[PDB]
């Protein structure tokens, strides 16, 4: 308060000159890697490996969303709800007045398809020695170098092309979710509006 | 009855409180 | 096997599984950690306090959110005496159709709320599931604040020093005045502004609170000094809570007693109470000296307090440095105060229910009383354990001694034998004679001659009841008399409300008592005295005894001193805590058994069943346990199940955990090390499993760890089985 | 997605997945070396 | 490993040394008692903590004291 | 004595010389608890800048509005609720993006208020005395604005008149 | 300083640097007057006249506060008298 020091002189912050320059992206990456090792060494978090994998998944999922819209529009995507007598009480969603509303069968089928794809992913994860691109970084391996604001304009089946397309697809998913939340329509409704009407036709 | 927006933003705020918790947890050291 | 107990290198070098077990149990003993200083100790404790308060606020926010989302708060508002509050919904995949149907409440299976949060939140002026959501949002924000503060005060430039942590006068001034008084002032502000009109049908939310006057005159009487205006026109005797019918305009009154409709304390009474408490604590928060030359230096106060004739030695001269430099002395004091406070909460929230319609919520009444009494026992045992720890590791005889003469604390170790001997005498006296009278009643009633029972009328306690106004024992003493100065003095302030409540057979305010109450109170006194004997003996004998005159050199918790010189089992001070936990559990069990049986007889109406059968042990065993256990055990039978099925399962679960504790307590080590060695040989000498080998050598649990594990099983089973019994019995007997 | 699907989405998630990953992390941490 | 200390109350009666099951204690020359010998603990790495040493001590409150400390495969008596 | 603002009191130890705007004004001795004056100066300058922007926005919203209807509310406190949540959340996200990097910056640096913001280079070529004079001008104007913006908020909450 | 004492009476420093300089011949009669005034105020607010919302009388209340005080004043008077003051 006055007759003593609240903070000792031996415990004072020192400005980190090691981050001079080092644009916010480099600064954030360095801070994450130094603060959280053993998850940064694995390639997790704000890393080029994680960004590449998430971009691949975002592109594949744009494909999956288009397929789901097509299936819903074209009379596929089974109708009704799951059978509680067949699949237990865990599929029951609510009981309004004497009727049990269950999980829609369409949701169950879509979950099964997503389970197929996620299982493929889990196999590839526990198949590191036989896959071309691993999920995590080996001890020693170093994370590919960030592409930057604009990756190199190298057309074709190149690392830069896949990188750019993954970033674009992830941004598209972010924008799609933002539009759906702000305006209030369904995700497929937003995709239908953003395709003119050629999806849910 | 609370809306989906009410629950969703409470979940989002809960996530922010979670990131603040691990920062305190990691700052209290391994 | 080289980085889990980061705080202890001695444990990290243990090649056995004991390292993992001891790593958990020593994580919070910061004073014993490697490379340890006092500054780091206080800073880590400070950050842990912040995280703990954040956890508490998150827990409260979760309760609020789950009541708002899956509860029936809004429906319960319109019919509080028939609608059963819902805690949260249930989603368990293991349910059959029958379990789903039985637990089904409204739209989904759900659990009834026994915490009484519905009544508490309704009383403080909540009427919507959006009011609860706002509270949950605000509490999560507060938790984020506290987590940020905890992180911040570990940063280099924001870590407080030892002087700031040991600044007693500043912390006392602020804690008392700011915390207690200002929080009471803010609570009075909320009580008036929101709660008082909401009980009268006027909604005061976060929109119309700057424009809705809590009183029609509006702060004019306060500044003008006409403070009586805030008491004029109180709520009438026909006021319907939450509605404007029969309401008043007063905000601070003396009425005494209970609301005629909700059977709870007047909201205007509690606002006035908190305003008075706020003023008193704000005044008392200016006592100690700070940067402005006025106040008290508590070192001088302690040093100057030596009786002149001389019977406390040199007084309290060395107590200031003793308490300031020890965190276990302060922790013990705080735990003792908290235990007394929560005992007070338990004893007053049933006699003087403060929340609307909480008196008619029998299961929640029983649950609240049992919960708070168990917490009280835990806190008291913790206070005594930390006193023992202070004796072992923080007490310095040199500080508490001046020129041979010893101060008030050091003299407690001189007549320690006298203290322990007299505690033992009181315990033996009470146990011998309470058991003698109980067994005399048992034998006499069993032989078919109940008239030969020894039944002592609790005249001393009935004298107190008459002194507070109960005209039931024909004492005509202080407030049972209309001519005594005690009655004429308050005949115009709070007696009409107080007398109307104390002299009512439907209340729990000063329940009528008889010989059974006398005997059970003596049993309670015996339990308290024996628990105190164990804890005080462990605390005083912590630094040494005749069997171990160097016990302080072995620490607070060690297994033993060996097999010779007689033996040496359970000789440490930790073992005294371990033994006293059983006695605390037994004493709290007696207290809660007495409370629950008395209130079950009161609610059912057969108070004659308690007054007659409570004088002998078989009466308890047959009419409380055996009688009220019937609804609980039939929570599921070979024919079906009820919503009480979970309580029967918890009953059996508690019995199982209790007996596993019996395992860990009766069977000691040495018998489990050789068996583990046989298992190790079997694993090492079997094909197809030799490919898998342990990294930590499997060993039997240590003696102290085994005692802790057995105590934990005993306590968890005890608590679970009694909670299941009390809740299920109340629910199944009283509808 | 209705609000009543949240229990079936979260209870399995928490009560099974969180134990698995927590066990993985805790076992890895307590079995580390220096 | 456990810690074993010897105190000058030692009378050199050798009962501690001949009771140690792991050869931790030994008798060394001394001039503080009639026997001219005092117990020593030069091999505490083999100390198991059984405290047989101080069960055979005739002095009033012991002259050999065993303070249990960090554990080792030798001090834990592990044949495996 | 040493305080210029309170010519009778003596200022606290940490109020001296440098850190422009130092008029010895700390009667309660708050500076005695803080390890340095860096963080409190950073907070004061952030408040000064936010209050300047708030006063300017108050007046402009009183007189000038965006073409859209959602921005047609004249009362700033009423516009706080009339404006859609999308605009306010966008503003908050922009502020938080600016705030996280400066959060890393403030708690450790020697000049936490120096965010490197000078797009027009009004400080390039200025001498030390001129720079200190500019800092004094900023601090003065900010303190006056803080008082003014709090007064505007109070008068709008108490009378409903957002200005004058 | 050194408020610790072992003689017949504590040193006058325990009274604070306002009562340490009051003569005992002033504190004594003042203590008796304060005790009498406080007792009368207590007996006039209550006992003799029953209390009521309309009759609180800050003089009697403030007065009654002189009874607890009186205790301190005469304790200080004795301390001053024994310390040759
Ligand atoms: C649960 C959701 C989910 C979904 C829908 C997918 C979808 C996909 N993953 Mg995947 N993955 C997931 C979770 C998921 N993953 C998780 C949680 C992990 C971490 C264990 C992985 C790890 C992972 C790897 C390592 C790989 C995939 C791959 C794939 C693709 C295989 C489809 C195919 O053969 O196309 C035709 C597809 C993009 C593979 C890929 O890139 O595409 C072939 C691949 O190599 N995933
Ligand atoms: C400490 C408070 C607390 C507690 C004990 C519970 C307890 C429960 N919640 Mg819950 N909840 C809380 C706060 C809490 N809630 C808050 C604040 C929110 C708002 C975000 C929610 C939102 C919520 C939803 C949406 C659902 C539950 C559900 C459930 C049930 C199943 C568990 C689950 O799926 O959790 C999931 C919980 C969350 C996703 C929110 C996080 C919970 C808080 C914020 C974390 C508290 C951490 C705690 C202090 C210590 C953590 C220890 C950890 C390190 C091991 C269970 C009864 C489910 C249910 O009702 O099933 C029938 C369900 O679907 N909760
Ligand atoms: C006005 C200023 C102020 C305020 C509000 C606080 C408030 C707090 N400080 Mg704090 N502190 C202050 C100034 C202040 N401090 C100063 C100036 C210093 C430096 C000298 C400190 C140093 C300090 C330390 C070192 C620590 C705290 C801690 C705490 C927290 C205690 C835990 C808690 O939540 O209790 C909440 C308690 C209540 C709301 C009230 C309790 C009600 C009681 C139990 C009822 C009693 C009623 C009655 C007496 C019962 C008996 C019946 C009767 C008949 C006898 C609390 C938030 C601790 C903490 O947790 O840190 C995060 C801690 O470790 N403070
Ligand atoms: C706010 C109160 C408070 C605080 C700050 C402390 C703080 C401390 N105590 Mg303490 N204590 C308290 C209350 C408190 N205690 C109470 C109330 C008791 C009486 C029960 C004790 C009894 C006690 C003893 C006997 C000892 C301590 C010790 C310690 C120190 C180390 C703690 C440690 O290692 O934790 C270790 C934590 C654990 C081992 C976790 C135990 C968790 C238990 C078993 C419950 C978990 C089971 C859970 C209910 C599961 C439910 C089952 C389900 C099926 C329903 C530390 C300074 C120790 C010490 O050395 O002090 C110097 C010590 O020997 N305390
Ligand atoms: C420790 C508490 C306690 C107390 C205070 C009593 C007191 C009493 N019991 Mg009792 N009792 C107890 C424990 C106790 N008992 C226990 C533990 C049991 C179970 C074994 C019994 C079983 C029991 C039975 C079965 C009976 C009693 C009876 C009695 C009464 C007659 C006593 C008697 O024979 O006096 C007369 C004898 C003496 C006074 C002996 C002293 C005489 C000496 C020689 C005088 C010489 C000096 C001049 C008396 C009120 C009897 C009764 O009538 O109850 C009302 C009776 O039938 N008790
Ligand atoms: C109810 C209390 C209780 C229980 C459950 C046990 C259980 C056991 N005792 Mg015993 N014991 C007890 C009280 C009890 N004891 C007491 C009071 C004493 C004091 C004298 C002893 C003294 C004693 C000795 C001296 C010995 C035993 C032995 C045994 C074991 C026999 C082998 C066996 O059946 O393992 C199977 C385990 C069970 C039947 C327990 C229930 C397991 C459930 C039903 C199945 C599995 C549940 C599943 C894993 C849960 C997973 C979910 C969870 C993670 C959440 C077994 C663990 C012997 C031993 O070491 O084992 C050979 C032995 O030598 N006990
Ligand atoms: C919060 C805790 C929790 C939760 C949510 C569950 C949930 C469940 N338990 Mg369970 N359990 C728990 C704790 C829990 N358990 C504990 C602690 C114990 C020990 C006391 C048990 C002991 C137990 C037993 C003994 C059994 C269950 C069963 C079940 C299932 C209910 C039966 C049914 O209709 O499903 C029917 C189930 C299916 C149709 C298939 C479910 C298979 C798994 C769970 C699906 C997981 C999908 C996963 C994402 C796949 C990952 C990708 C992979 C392909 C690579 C359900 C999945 C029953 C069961 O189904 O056994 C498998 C059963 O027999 N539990
Ligand atoms: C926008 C975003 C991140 C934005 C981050 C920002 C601004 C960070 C800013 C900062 O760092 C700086 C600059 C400096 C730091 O000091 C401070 C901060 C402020 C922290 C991430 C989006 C991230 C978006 C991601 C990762 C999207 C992933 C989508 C996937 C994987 C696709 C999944 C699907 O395909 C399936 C699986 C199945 C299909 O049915 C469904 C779908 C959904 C289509
Ligand atoms: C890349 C992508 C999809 C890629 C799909 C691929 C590769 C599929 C490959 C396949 O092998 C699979 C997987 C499976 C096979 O069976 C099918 C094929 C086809 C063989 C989608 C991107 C989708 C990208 C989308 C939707 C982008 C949306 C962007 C928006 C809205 C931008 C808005 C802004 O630009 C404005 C308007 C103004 C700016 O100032 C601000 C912002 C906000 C940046
Ligand atoms: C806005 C302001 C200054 C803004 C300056 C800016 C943005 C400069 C930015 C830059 O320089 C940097 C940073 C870096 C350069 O490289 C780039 C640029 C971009 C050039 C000062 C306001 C300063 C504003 C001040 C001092 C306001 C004082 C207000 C008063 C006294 C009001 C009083 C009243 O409102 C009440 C109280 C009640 C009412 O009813 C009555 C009245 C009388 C109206
Ligand atoms: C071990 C130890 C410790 C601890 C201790 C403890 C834990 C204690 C407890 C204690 C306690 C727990 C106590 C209690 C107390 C109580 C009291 C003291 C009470 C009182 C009361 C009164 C006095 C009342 C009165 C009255 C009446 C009766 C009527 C009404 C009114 C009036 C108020 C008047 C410590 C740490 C410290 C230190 C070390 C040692
Ligand atoms: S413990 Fe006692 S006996 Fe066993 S070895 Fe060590 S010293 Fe010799």
């Amino acid at each position: 308060g006055t007759p003593f020091d609240t903070v000792s002189k031996d415990e004072l912050a020192v400005e980190n000159k090691a981050m001079a320059g080092k644009s916010v992206f480099e600064r954030a990456m360095a801070d994450f890697n130094g603060r959280y090792p053993a998850v940064a060494a694995l390639g997790l978090g704000p890393s080029a490996k994680a960004e590449r994998w998430n971009g691949r998944h975002a592109m594949f999922g744009w494909i999956v969303l288009l397929a789901t819209g097509y299936a819903q529009a074209h009379g596929l995507l089974p109708e009704g709800g799951m059978d509680a007598k067949e699949w237990g009480t865990w599929v029951i969603v609510s009981t309004t007045n004497g009727e049990q509303v269950t999980i829609p069968a369409a949701r169950a089928a879509i979950a099964i398809g997503h389970l197929h794809f996620g299982a493929v992913g889990v196999f590839a994860a526990y198949s590191k020695n036989s896959v071309k691109d691993r999920l995590l970084l080996e001890p020693g391996e170093k994370d590919e170098a960030p592409a930057g604001l604009f990756p190199a304009l190298r057309p074709g089946l190149t690392k830069e092309a896949e990188m750019l397309n993954g970033r674009v697809a992830m941004l598209g998913l972010v924008a799609l979710v933002a539009v759906s939340a702000a305006t209030g329509q369904d995700i497929l409704s937003v995709i239908d509006q953003g395709l003119g009407g050629l999806l849910l036709k | 009855m609370i809306y989906d927006s009410q629950v969703y933003i409470a979940l989002v705020i809960a996530v922010v409180a979670s990131v603040l918790a691990i920062r305190l947890g990691a700052t209290l050291y391994n | 096997v080289y980085k889990f107990p980061k705080f202890s290198k001695a444990l990290a070098e243990d090649p056995s599984t004991r390292r993992i077990w001891y790593g958990i149990a020593t994580a919070h003993d910061f004073e014993s950690h490697d490379a340890m200083t006092e500054s780091k100790l206080y800073q880590k404790i400070f950050a842990s306090h912040f995280g703990h308060i954040a956890i508490i606020f998150l827990w409260t926010a979760g309760n609020l959110f789950h009541v708002a989302w899956q509860g029936n708060f809004e429906a319960w508002i319109l019919n509080p005496l028939k609608v059963r509050p819902i805690a949260h919904a249930i989603w368990d995949p293991h349910f059959g159709q029958a379990a789903y149907k039985a637990f089904l409440k409204t739209s989904s299976p759900a659990n009834l709320a026994l915490s009484g949060v519905y009544e508490w939140w309704y009383t403080i002026g909540m009427r919507t599931n959006n009011d609860l959501y706002q509270g949950s949002f605000f509490l999560i924000l507060l938790s984020s604040l506290l987590l940020f503060a905890g992180w911040l005060h570990l940063q280099p430039s924001f870590r407080p020093s030892l002087d700031w942590f040991k600044a007693n006068e500043y912390r006392l001034n602020h804690h008392l005045s700011g915390l207690f008084g200002v929080s009471s002032l803010a609570w009075t502000g909320h009580l008036v502004h929101v709660a008082i009109p909401e009980s009268r049908g006027i909604h005061v939310g976060w929109d119309n609170f700057l424009t809705v006057l809590p009183h029609p005159e509006g702060l004019t009487p306060f500044f003008s000094g006409n403070w009586k205006a805030y008491a004029q026109n109180p709520d009438t005797a026909s006021h319907i809570f939450g509605s404007g019918e029969g309401s008043g305009t007063a905000i601070l009154t003396f009425l005494g007693g209970f609301h005629p409709q909700t059977k709870s304390l007047w909201l205007t009474d509690m606002a006035h109470h908190h305003l008075a408490i706020a003023v008193l604590f704000i005044v008392a928060g200016h006592m100690y000296r700070t940067n402005w030359l006025i106040g008290h230096q508590m070192k001088l106060i302690l040093e100057a307090h030596r009786p002149p004739g001389g019977r406390l030695g040199i007084g309290h001269i060395g107590l200031y440095e003793t308490i300031t430099n020890s965190l276990h002395f302060q922790l013990g004091l705080a735990l003792a105060a908290l235990g007394v406070a929560t005992s007070l909460t338990a004893q007053h929230m049933y006699a003087l229910p403060p929340y609307a319609f909480l008196a008619s919520n029998f299961p929640t009444q029983a649950a609240l009383y049992t919960h708070h009494q168990y917490i009280a026992g835990f806190l008291m045992v913790g206070a005594f354990a930390h006193g023992a720890i202070f004796f072992v590791r923080d007490y310095d005889p040199a500080v508490n001694t001046r020129n041979g003469e010893k101060n008030v604390l050091a003299r407690m170790l001189e007549h320690k034998e006298a203290i322990i001997s007299h505690l033992s005498w009181v315990s033996l006296f009470l146990g011998f004679h309470t058991l003698g009278i109980y067994v005399h009643n048992d034998v006499v009633v069993a032989f078919g001659q109940p008239e030969k029972q020894i039944l002592v009328e609790p005249l001393f306690a009935e004298w107190i009841q008459a002194a507070s106004g109960k005209t039931l024992y024909n004492f005509d003493l202080l407030l049972a008399s209309s001519n005594s100065p005690a009655s004429v003095a308050s005949s115009q302030l709070w007696l009409p409300g107080w007398l109307s409540a104390i002299n009512d057979g439907k209340n729990s305010l000063f329940l009528p008592i008889g010989p059974g109450d006398f005997l059970v109170h003596h049993a309670i006194a015996l339990g308290l005295h024996t628990t105190t004997l164990i804890l005080v003996k462990g605390a005083l004998d912590a630094r040494g005894s005749k069997l171990m005159p160097d016990k302080k050199d072995f620490g607070y918790s060690f297994p033993c001193d060996g097999p010779g010189r007689g033996g040496t089992c359970d000789i440490s001070a930790w073992d005294a805590f371990y033994l006293a936990m059983f006695w605390m559990l037994n004493t709290i069990g007696w207290v809660t058994f007495y409370w629950h049986w008395k209130h079950l007889t009161l609610w059912q109406g057969n108070q004659v069943q308690f007054n007659e059968s409570s004088n002998y042990i078989m009466g308890w065993l047959r009419d409380y346990l055996w009688l009220n256990s019937s609804p609980l055990i039939n929570g599921y039978n070979p024919f079906g199940m009820n919503s009480l099925s979970v309580w029967a399962w918890m009953f059996l679960f508690g019995h199982l955990v209790w007996a596993t504790g019996f395992m860990f307590l009766i069977s000691w080590r040495g018998y489990w090390q050789e068996l583990i060695e046989t298992i190790v040989w079997a694993h090492e000498r079997t094909p197809l499993a030799n490919l898998v080998r342990w990294k930590d050598k499997p060993v039997a649990l240590s003696i102290v760890q085994a005692r802790l594990v057995g105590l934990a099983h005993f306590t968890i089973g005890y608590v679970l089985t009694y909670a299941a019994f009390v809740i299920a019995s109340t629910i199944g007997k009283l509808g | 997605m209705s609000l009543d699907l949240l229990p079936s989405f979260f209870v399995p998630l928490v009560g099974l997945v969180l134990p698995l990953f927590s066990i993985i992390g805790l076992f890895l941490y307590i079995e580390k070396e220096n | 490993s456990h810690t074993v200390k010897i105190y000058d109350t030692c009378i050199g009666c050798t009962q501690c040394v001949r009771a140690c099951p792991t050869d931790v204690l030994e008798m060394v020359p001394w001039d503080g008692c009639k026997a001219g010998q005092i117990a020593s603990a030069p091999r505490t790495e083999d100390c198991v903590g059984c405290k047989r040493c101080e069960t055979a001590c005739p002095t009033d409150f012991l002259s050999v004291r065993v303070y249990l400390g960090g554990e080792t495969t030798r001090s834990l008596g592990l044949a495996y | 004595a040493q305080s210029k603002a309170l010519p009778f009191l003596k200022a606290p130890a940490k109020l001296d010389g440098s850190l422009a705007g130092d008029f010895g004004f700390d009667p309660m001795g708050i500076s005695d608890q803080v390890a340095n004056l860096k963080y409190v100066r950073a907070a004061e300058l952030k408040h000064c800048r936010v209050a300047m922007l708030g006063f300017l926005g108050w007046v402009v919203q009183q007189y000038v509005h965006l073409p859209g209807e959602i921005y047609a509310e004249s009362n700033p406190l009423k516009a706080l609720t009339s404006v859609p949540l999308l605009s306010q959340i966008q503003i908050f996200l922009f502020i938080g993006a600016i705030e996280l990097a400066t959060l890393d910056q403030t708690y450790t640096a020697d000049k936490p208020w120096d965010l490197g913001f000078d797009p027009l280079n009004f400080s390039k070529g200025k001498s030390e005395q001129q720079m200190k004079d500019l800092e004094v001008k900023e601090l003065k104007n900010g303190r006056v604005a803080m008082i003014a913006i709090m007064g505007l908020i109070a008068q709008t909450l108490y009378t409903g008149v957002p200005l004058f | 300083e050194s408020t610790y004492w072992e003689g017949k009476a504590p040193p006058s420093v325990v009274l604070g640097p306002f009562l340490s300089k009051i003569p005992s011949g002033v504190l004594g009669p003042a203590s008796l007057v304060a005790l009498i005034v406080g007792s009368y105020c207590t007996h006039e607010s209550n006992i003799f006249n029953t209390l009521t919302v309309d009759t609180i009388y800050p003089a009697y209340v403030l007065g009654s506060f002189l009874t607890p005080i009186s205790w301190g004043l005469h304790v200080a008077a004795w301390i001053q008298k024994m310390n040759k003051a």
